[PDB]
DNA sequence: GCCGTGACTAAAGGCAAAAAAGCCTTCTCGCTAATG
RNA sequence: GGCUUUUUUG
DNA sequence: CATTAGCGAGAATTTTAGTCACGGC
């Protein structure tokens, strides 16, 4: 079954894998993200409730004063999409809140309001989102890409010792909050832990952990075991458990019951751990010498002389023991210290520790953070308190949470934005535990610790900011209270955050200059990560880890797309079905295997679980039953894929695409192909340019139909029905009565942009692709956009290619091309340019644009109006003038033709300020203007109430008066006849109450547009009016085009050849395009050999069908022969029945396939050789594919059979006249005296100081010393050269670099004496 | 500078001498009336500042930032660093008199001429058609010229062809990598709009015809047109400064078509005639009662150089094939025949171009090298080799060998089941199983492809090189080699984890069947590795080069003889088993230190100071020498350059 | 008590080209123009 | 015409 | 006819090398 708008042309295609998840919204990462920041969310955790809510309410420092938040909604726009592009005007909405003032009596208790004042307030204009999901800055499309940045939480890195030359591995600990201040943790080579804040000096750790009102005690005891110790008669004895037994020798024999269990001077073993854990016994006597290392846990201090014996974190010795025992601390505690399993790092911090006070702590810390300040001790206690504990000035956000309690295998994710003692303890401990080997390290390129951070957060983030300084300024501005002086609206300066906004939307690292020079580069700019800009890596601090692929990137991010050169695996761009979590996490879809049954069940995983299941492939042999017909399977679980039982399988793929993305989908064949020439040709296929007359490719994918549906750039059919209307600009579809509205249904209108600029100076078109009188459905496609055909994509063309040595026109990459093909103009393209004049109010009079120029001949005004504007039309040449704008000296500045560049003029735009003039032009575009608009109107109208006058005479007729009357009385008459019958009257009277609201609407909205259209145009400030020119340029294939193939076979047209001379076959059908086959085995990018052999199979049906509707044969033989052709395959997904089709159905199929017809076929499900070789065999063509050719300039058969086809072939944005330009004499820098660079200023090459060394280095003097002096800088040696180049002496003079002085002066300039000697 | 409207442009160098300034002048002024010395010392310190950043932004701290909250540039930032003035405008500097077009091939130019676009003509000699025009008579004023020549007339075409007869032209490619990155030609017009290049320079420039944009420069003075023309020229350079190895080698399609033609067949159409000379061959072949490549005996002249200095000829009959023959036509008179009786393959030719530029010269070898071009050009045109998906012939046990594979790695599996063996052990033991299978279906899949059967001529089965293209593209060294072969139809190979560990399994599938979609996902690891190498070495190399520039760009030989005997013995090097470099190439082109001695005592095989080359080394093969201590650089004595005899031979 | 040692800090990281955008401190008041 | 920021070619 | 902005002009990460402070026998 297929709707409508498919059935013109039923593309077939190969396959074997059903499929059970279609493509969804190509755009849903971006506008969903958006969408979640406008609407008004009760739970108040989204977009601006959420951000009003973190700032909202705010209360005076006395107390008395408060203000609220109440609701917030969003005003209409302005304008539209076309017309904000139009006028150079940001499409945005104006902010509407509902502000709360509060009062308290100061002589009340609290909560006592004085007075209440509730006002909606000005916030400003906040951009939207277009329907195609954009933004509209200044009459221009700018997109935001998606930033990818480390998720904040916890991680521990590993430097592999690269830093010290012992290689001792060391563990680092970081902390990342969402915003604030960072915080770090390190182990010295001489293993001890130290703290850093915001990557300033290192600074012993225990610091920071006495900074908590921790006592040394305390610490000793979260970070160690406690030993006890009892003194018996004149001896010690210790309670030993088995499992403290680990790595240790026996220096004394442990012996305990009188007998003797380990052996005395050599190391322990497990058997004695096993015959003492059997015996059980805890108590031992040690000699005192085993104790002579042992460092005392706690402090211990003598009860009658009052002093400290010895405190904690000091190693004892026999008189210390002496002094412990007369004072009767029997009692002896110590740490564990096992280095090789408990390590006593903090106990060597501790032995550093300048102070313990706490109190000279927290002024270390003081005086850490800024140097050189007053040691004030209650400054400090602030400073610590808001930089770690601090609600505002410091946060974790949900996320960050999150990640910090699963990294720490907490249970709750839930918790404050602020961190605590607890927190840091734990990661000191697992920080130990890692240097004794307990646990492992983590890894920053697994996507489990990465999120990508979409548009709508930054706008969130941005707004924060902007409101956080507008908060301050309120509070200070309320910290001077008034007696309710003031209204609510005073108080507000929306100036910060509007200008915050714009200036974030405009111009940021983020906010690139979108490109929509065809829809699938549109579609790939839109879904692009990037993990450059604020909080991310830059182009050059990347190393070598973040550009490389991870293991876990499968299913997440294209492997293969990505630009290549200076930042390469930094722009990889999203896979098809990932979308994002409600946290930010890239997930993908799965389906669920029970009991060998792969179910329709589909579940969404992200990156870490994946890392806990079994994951099968998508391209995995499969029964009807779910079943895996074998029981050795293919599957991956850690980043390792190997063989598995059809049991321990739990997930399988939904399907083969979901590894690449829409740019590499677009590739077909890619499974024969290399990664490197598959990313080039994705590459240069996001670069493709419009054709003048779009064609379908014949080999496809198979989503070409939902890219082309997706993009924003060919109508769809919002509502099915019919045709009623047809134009060239206009569509009108009449909807159907099941779709129709309850009141006021009436039909739907269509406007078809006409031949607007791009942003890269392309032809944006659009293209309605149906006839009169014809159904059509909800989601269909009505009009055929730029590149595009029946809602297809459409990019370049299909040529006849032969892969064949000829002449070494092909000599190492180009390509001979046929005058056959520029012929049929079938890569002619059309470039749109612009010319803008600005007329402002400088002194010696305005800027006067006007048709009077001095000392110019007629021929110039001769293209002019009275008015001074070129009239539409008109073949304007380079060097020409198009506006004449002067001002008093006359001095005639006028706007003149870039140079070099020819053209015709399209059309003229002028914008004048308001309260200027508009001059006789402007009123004539004006009236214009509103008559199109006036004449649309109309027409709805006309439409409109042709309903209600049908609805009028239909209720005349039940009412009495007769149908013949109501079709000869004149139509308007209708309402002023006689309504003597009651019970019809009752609606018959309501009808003129309706007919004269609408009429009285109409009125008001025709001038609504009309004020809209004489309004002023806003300008820049000291701008009167400005003038557009648009200027529109056929460009044809001309020898240096930049021309290449869809599989990285880049290549530049060698030379246009006359047909007669290409190779031809026995038929005489000559080849249009000859590459050069050499570059394939090199390039081992084998699958366009396949491409072109299924390009032959794909026109071995199309002449068959050209051959009955030449000879105009039955029907029912055709149908059969395109019921031939899909059924071949073997085990088909896709199969087609035309039995159901219609005759006329069937001959329109026919018709429009006498292009040849389409295939189809899935990235790596792509159909093999066998049938590709049965359906050649369907065509007359050799099984082979190779067939004999003869030459046009020899007429003989080539001794060796050669292989041709049709190919898809691409036209790139390089033309030679962009890049052709030559400089003989022109301007010269003020600064240097040496010429410019670039084409727009006429300027001339550089001189690389590269090919600089490369003259000196051989003989060439003479040459080099020229360059240098005359041709650069020696504005006084050059004029004489230039005349004597006239009288035809080549001779020179040396002169003396002029760029040299001006550095003497800039050293002279300092304190430098520099100075010439004598001859 | 004024920009449009009101507002003027400011530069960060006012901004900061105003501060200075203002500063300056409130503290004069404050000091005038005896202020309190409180407030005078903060003035100071913040004009100490003020200057300081004036002097020296960001270097003693925090620096100074204007509205696009930046670091205003400072007189330092001005001279320093890339953006500075040296870098920038003194060592390097646009120039007038160039053009920026894009590189195409043209095979019917010869080795000393390059295309060039009318436009890019006409720009650039303007200066030079005025000067014409008023010799000539056409105009009087240079205005009129000036006139004359942006409106196209008749005589401004002619005039121009005429003043660009012989003008020289330059050419570079940013980057120029090496010196042979600026080339000189004599331009000829053409149409179109774009550069038209000779094919073999091509290699030289290392320029694919990619896209590449080439640049072009033109000469002035006289001095400079006879400099370009006595040095700059293509045939002025054809062996590389970097060794003595040819740099005009063909390469690609040109290798193609000669290995083609010097290929015979067991039997062809026309085989086992005689043939009176080469002349003979060419009608035989044009009229194609005889194949390109048979075998047969023809008559042929060759000339040797054995005499002092004298050519002579000789006649005979030999057993090559007519395309040989055909070839012979173009070999000038003092090669021998016996160099063009082989297959001839990419390292021969060069090999045998190399042999003609040490007998007969400079002009004839470059006129051997077009000619080269173009019979190779031809034929390989008339070849018609084209690639096919038949052509990469699948092996077919190589199938059944993945499946014995499975075999042992099913039982070493059993192994890490049983607890018998360790990770490491049966890691060890499946990298090994797997690199024997790759190496044994490589062989079988060579083996199945470079010959094949064809009936002989009594009716037999004979085995002869097979003619599938890809061997010839492999066999030949026109482009590829034995790995791309194995890529294609052999299975992939073990593939690399990003880290440097090595997948377990194998990409058991080749690139003419599909690939699974793991395998396509594990092997974009290395091969984006790679590009990250490529693109991030270029950075790293260019740099290194410069430094390079710097430390030996004060050296300039100066004086004919330093006078010294001091040298450093020279040896063949090896490690213990093969020689890397035998002991002849290393010590060619230099000069003796002390006179070479004889294992016999007291014999003098080489006077001392003597100039090494081939008429020499080879008395020291004959005598197998074991060392000889040679003149360096390293040992001259004369100071600010290097002695002449010690850098010795010159490559170029 | 001098040499060892570690801790702290300055300096550079490719070549050329194109295509776009957006700026060049900010606070304050009297007669002209913007505004009601 | 300087700077800044992107995007692209090799 | 009456009120007020306003701006024109003025003013207020990686890698390496080197140096310097502590400390160890
Ligand atoms: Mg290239
Ligand atoms: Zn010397």
């Amino acid at each position: 079954v297929y709707s409508y708008t498919e059935k013109k042309r039923i593309r077939k295609d190969f396959g074997k894998r059903p499929q059970v998840l279609d493509v969804p919204y190509l755009l849903s990462i971006q506008l969903d993200s958006f969408q979640k920041f406008i609407e008004q969310d009760p739970e108040g955790q989204y977009g601006l409730e959420a951000a009003f809510r973190s700032v909202f309410p705010i209360q005076s420092y006395s107390g008395n004063s408060e203000l609220q938040y109440v609701s917030y909604r969003l005003g209409e726009p302005v304008f539209d999409v076309q017309e904000c592009q139009i006028r150079g005007v940001t499409y945005s909405a104006p902010l509407r809140v509902k502000l709360r003032l509060v009062i308290y009596e100061r002589e009340a208790p609290e909560g006592t309001v004085k007075d209440i004042k509730e006002q909606e307030v000005y916030m400003g204009e906040i951009p939207l989102m277009t329907d195609n999901g954009t933004f509209v800055i200044n009459g221009t499309e700018r997109v935001i890409v998606s930033q990818l940045h480390r998720s904040p939480g916890v991680f521990f890195d590993s430097d592999k010792g690269k830093t010290h030359s012992s290689g001792k591995v060391l563990y680092n600990a970081r902390i990342i909050p969402y915003r604030g201040s960072w915080l770090d943790f390190e182990f010295d080579p001489k293993d001890n832990l130290f703290v850093r804040i915001d990557r300033r000096r290192k600074l012993p750790a225990t610091i920071i952990l006495r900074a908590l009102n921790y006592t040394t005690e305390q610490i000793l005891d979260l970070f160690f075991e406690k030993v006890i110790f009892e003194i018996r008669d004149n001896k010690l004895q210790m309670e030993l458990v088995p499992e403290r037994l680990r790595g240790e020798t026996a220096s004394f024999d442990i012996e305990a019951n009188g007998k003797v269990y380990v052996e005395k001077g050599r190391r322990i073993t497990a058997r004695h751990i096993r015959q003492l854990e059997k015996d059980d016994v805890k108590l031992i006597e040690v000699p005192v010498e085993y104790i002579a290392g042992k460092v005392v846990a706690k402090d211990y201090i003598d009860e009658s002389t009052g002093e400290l014996i010895c405190a904690a974190n000091m190693e004892l010795s026999l008189d210390l023991l002496a002094k412990l025992s007369q004072s009767g601390h029997k009692r002896i505690e110590t740490l564990f210290t096992n280095d090789l399993d408990h390590g006593p790092y903090i106990s060597e911090t501790l032995r550093v520790d300048p102070t313990n006070d706490r109190l000279s702590a927290l002024v270390e810390i003081y005086r850490m953070m800024r140097p050189g300040e007053p040691p004030t001790r209650e400054a400090a206690e602030s400073l610590f308190e808001n930089l770690f504990f601090s609600e505002d000035r410091y946060d974790l956000s949900a996320v960050g949470r999150m990640k910090f309690n699963r990294s720490l295998l907490r249970e709750e994710i839930e918790g404050s934005g602020i961190l605590s003692k607890d927190d840091i303890i734990d990661v000191m401990k697992k920080l130990i535990d890692i240097r004794n080997g307990k646990g492992e390290v983590d890894d920053i390129d697994h996507l489990g610790n990465r999120r990508i951070r979409s548009v709508g957060e930054m706008a969130e983030n941005q707004f924060r900011v902007g409101l956080v300084r507008v908060e301050r300024a309120v509070k200070e501005r309320l910290s001077l209270g008034d007696l309710d002086t003031l209204m609510p609206q005073d108080m507000i300066n929306a100036k910060p955050i509007s200008a915050a906004v714009k200036e974030f939307f405009g111009s940021s690292q983020l906010s690139q200059f979108m490109d929509q020079n065809n829809p699938l580069s549109e579609i790939t700019h839109k879904r692009r990560i990037s993990a450059l800009g604020p909080g991310g890596l830059t182009r050059e601090r990347a190393g070598f880890e973040v550009r490389d692929v991870h293991p876990t990137h499968y299913g997440r991010v294209c492997p293969i797309e990505t630009p290549e050169g200076p930042n390469i695996g930094l722009i990889n761009s999203l896979s098809v079905y990932a979308q994002t979590n409600e946290y930010g996490f890239l997930e993908t879809p799965y389906r669920k295997v029970t009991d060998g049954v792969v179910t329709d069940e589909i579940h969404y995983l992200s990156a870490i679980e994946e890392g806990n299941y079994v994951i099968a492939q998508a391209n995995s042999n499969l029964d009807e039953e779910g079943h895996f017909v074998e029981d050795l399977v293919t599957c991956r679980s850690k980043g390792e894929s190997s063989l598995f039982s059809r049991d321990q399988v739990d997930y399988m793929d939904v399907s083969t695409q979901q590894v690449v993305s829409v740019g590499a989908s677009l590739i077909p064949f890619l499974e024969h192909d290399d990664a490197n020439r598959a990313l080039m040709g994705a590459n240069m296929q996001r670069q493709a340019v419009p054709t003048l007359r779009a064609d379908k490719p014949l080999v496809g994918t198979g989503m070409e139909r939902a890219v082309a549906v997706d993009s924003g750039v060919t109508a769809v059919a919002k509502r099915g029905g019919v045709v009623q209307y047809v134009d060239a600009s206009r569509i009108v579809i009449k909807v159907n009565e099941d779709e129709m509205y309850p009141g006021e249904a009436g039909i739907d209108i269509y406007n078809l942009t006409k031949y607007t600029r791009s942003n890269q100076n392309t032809c944006i078109n659009q293209m309605p692709c149906v006839s009169l009188g014809e159904p059509v459905e909800r989601g269909d496609v009505l009009a055929d956009g730029p590149s595009t055909d029946l809602g297809e994509l459409a990019l370049g063309q299909n040529m006849r290619v032969a892969f064949m040595p000829w002449n070494g026109y092909n000599f190492e990459d180009s390509i001979l091309v046929s005058e056959r093909v520029v012929q049929e103009d079938r890569f002619t393209t059309i470039h749109i340019q612009e010319l803008a004049c600005v007329s402002r109010d400088t002194k010696l009079g305005p800027e006067e644009i006007t048709a009077d120029i001095p000392n110019v001949g007629e021929a110039a005004l001769s293209k002019l109006d009275e008015s001074g504007i070129v009239y539409i039309g008109a073949e304007v040449t380079g060097g020409d003038i198009l506006v004449g704008k002067v001002t008093p000296k006359v001095k005639d500045s006028s706007l003149r033709v870039p140079n070099g560049v020819s053209g015709t003029v399209i059309d003229v735009q002028v914008f004048t300020r308001d309260g200027v003039e508009k001059d006789k032009r402007a009123l004539e575009i004006e009236e214009m203007q509103l008559k199109q608009a006036k004449k649309d109107l109309s027409e709805e109208l006309q439409i409109l109430e042709a309903g209600l006058f049908s609805r009028i005479r239909a209720v005349l007729v039940a009412g009495g008066v007769e149908a013949e009357k109501l079709d000869k009385l004149p139509r308007d008459r209708w309402l002023e006849l006689g309504l003597t019958d009651e019970e019809k009257q009752n609606q018959l009277e309501q009808l003129a109450e309706q007919y004269d609201e609408l009429k009285h609407e109409f009125e008001k909205k025709l001038e609504a547009k009309r004020r809209k259209i004489t309004q002023g145009d806003d300008l820049a400030p000291g701008v009167l009016k400005i003038v557009k020119v648009y200027l529109a340029v056929k460009r044809r294939i001309q020898p240096g085009d930049k021309m290449a193939g869809r599989h990285g076979n880049k290549g530049v047209i060698s030379k246009i050849n006359p047909i007669e001379d290409m190779p031809y076959d026995e038929n005489g059908t000559p080849v249009d395009i000859v590459l050069n086959p050499l570059g394939v085995p090199s390039r081992m990018n084998i699958g366009q050999i396949l491409e072109t052999h299924l390009g032959m199979a794909a026109k071995g049906i199309g002449d068959k069908i050209n051959a009955m509707l030449k000879q105009q044969q039955e029907v029912a033989k055709l149908r059969e022969f395109i019921q031939r052709a899909y059924d071949l395959g073997a085990d088909v997904r896709q199969k087609v029945d035309l039995s159901t089709f219609s005759d006329e159905e069937v001959m329109r199929l026919a018709e429009n396939l006498r292009k040849g017809m389409p295939i189809a076929t899935p990235v790596f499900d792509g159909a093999k050789e066998a049938e590709i070789k049965e359906l050649l065999k369907l065509g007359d063509l050799p099984t082979s594919g190779q067939i004999r050719l003869y030459d046009g300039r020899t007429g003989e058969q080539f001794e060796r059979p050669v292989t041709v086809g049709y190919m898809y072939m691409l036209k790139l944005n390089h033309l030679v006249d962009d890049k052709m330009h030559a400089r003989s004499t022109g301007s010269y820098s003020l600064v240097t005296q040496q010429p410019l660079g670039g084409k727009a200023q006429f300027g001339g090459q550089r001189f690389g100081e590269m090919e600089v060394w490369a003259l000196e280095a051989y003989g060439a003097a003479y040459t080099l010393q020229e360059m240098l002096t005359v041709k650069s800088d020696d504005v006084n040696g050059r004029t004489k050269m230039y005349k004597n180049i006239v009288d035809g002496n080549h001779q020179m003079e040396p002169g003396m670099p002029e760029s040299f002085n001006v550095l003497l002066k800039e050293i002279r300039s300092l304190g430098i004496n520099i100075e010439l000697e004598d001859e | 500078v004024p920009l449009d409207g009101g507002r003027f442009a400011t530069s960060d160098l006012n901004d900061l001498y105003r501060r200075v300034i203002n500063r300056n002048n409130r503290l004069k002024r404050l000091l005038d009336l005896a202020a309190p010395d409180i407030i005078v010392r903060n003035e100071k310190r913040m004009l100490q500042e003020a200057v300081d950043a004036l002097l020296d932004n960001g270097r003693r701290g925090r620096a100074i930032t204007g509205s696009n909250k930046r670091p205003l540039k400072s007189l330092a930032d001005m001279i320093k660093g890339k953006q500075g003035r040296f870098r920038q405008n003194l060592l390097g500097k646009r120039v007038d008199y160039s053009g920026r077009s894009v590189i195409t091939v043209g095979p019917y130019l010869r080795l000393h001429q390059c295309g060039l676009p009318k436009k890019m003509a006409l720009e650039l000699f303007k200066p030079f058609i005025y000067g014409k025009l008023e010799l000539r008579g056409l105009a009087t004023t240079i205005k009129a010229a000036k006139k004359m020549v942006e409106r196209e007339e008749a005589v401004v075409w002619d005039i121009l062809d005429e003043v660009i007869r012989e003008h020289p032209v330059l050419l570079n490619r940013a980057p120029t990598l090496h010196r042979l990155g600026i080339q000189a030609f004599e331009p000829v017009l053409i149409e179109g709009k774009a550069i038209q290049l000779h094919p073999l320079v091509c290699a030289a420039y290392n320029a694919d015809f990619d896209g590449d944009q080439m640049a072009v420069h033109v000469p002035l003075t006289l001095e400079a047109q006879l400099e370009a023309r006595a040095l700059m020229m293509s045939t002025n350079n054809i062996l590389s400064p970097a060794n003595g190895e040819p740099i005009i080698v063909p390469s690609q399609d040109v290798v193609l078509g000669l290995y083609y033609m010097t290929r015979d067949c067991v039997n062809a159409k026309g085989e086992g005639m005689v043939l009176t000379g080469p002349k003979e061959a060419e009608r035989l072949y044009r009229s194609g009662l005889a194949s390109l490549h048979a075998r047969v005996k023809v008559r042929i002249t060759e000339y040797e150089k054995d005499a002092n200095g004298e050519l002579v000829a000789k006649t005979s009959l030999k057993d090559t094939t007519v395309g040989r023959a055909i070839l012979w036509m173009i070999v000038p008179k003092g090669l021998p025949y016996s160099i063009v009786n082989q297959a001839l393959g990419k390292k021969a030719i060069s090999k045998m171009l190399n042999t003609c530029y040490r007998i007969l010269g400079l002009k004839p070898t470059v006129i051997f090298a077009d000619q080269i071009m173009y019979t190779g050009f031809a034929y390989a045109a008339r070849s018609g080799a084209s690639v096919g998906i038949d052509d990469m012939v699948i092996p077919e046990k190589k199938h059944e060998i993945i499946s014995e594979a499975e075999a042992e790695v099913a039982e070493i599996q059993e192994q890490f089941q049983s607890g018998l063996v360790t990770a490491g052990e049966r890691y060890n033991k499946v990298i090994d199983i797997w690199a024997a299978a790759n190496d044994r279906v490589s062989k079988a899949m060579m083996d199945n492809l470079q010959t094949e059967t064809v009936i002989n001529r009594d009716g037999q089965e004979e085995k002869q090189v097979s003619f599938n293209s890809i061997y010839m593209m492999a066999d030949s060294g026109a482009r590829g080699s034995a790995a791309q072969i194995r890529q294609l139809a052999g299975m992939r190979g073990l593939m690399a984890k990003p880290d440097g560990s090595i997948i377990e399994t194998p990409i058991t599938a080749n690139f003419r069947e599909g690939l699974n979609v793991l395998q396509y996902f594990i092997s974009t690891h290395g091969a984006r590795k790679g590009l990250a190498d490529t693109a991030l070495k270029t950075a790293n190399s260019g740099y290194l080069t410069r430094r390079l520039v710097d430390v030996a760009q004060d050296l300039v030989v100066t004086e004919d003889d330093c006078g010294t005997h001091e040298g450093i013995m020279m040896t063949p090097v090896i490690e213990g088993g093969d020689v890397k470099e035998p002991l002849r190439d290393r010590v060619l082109g230099r000069v003796t230190a002390e006179d070479v001695l004889k294992p016999g005592t007291a014999d003098i095989l080489v006077p001392r100071n003597t100039l090494l080359h081939e008429q020499w080394c080879d008395l020291l093969e004959e005598n197998s020498v074991d060392a000889v201590k040679v003149r360096s650089v390293v040992s001259c004595d004369t100071d600010f350059g290097v002695c002449a005899h010690c850098y010795g031979r010159d490559l170029a």
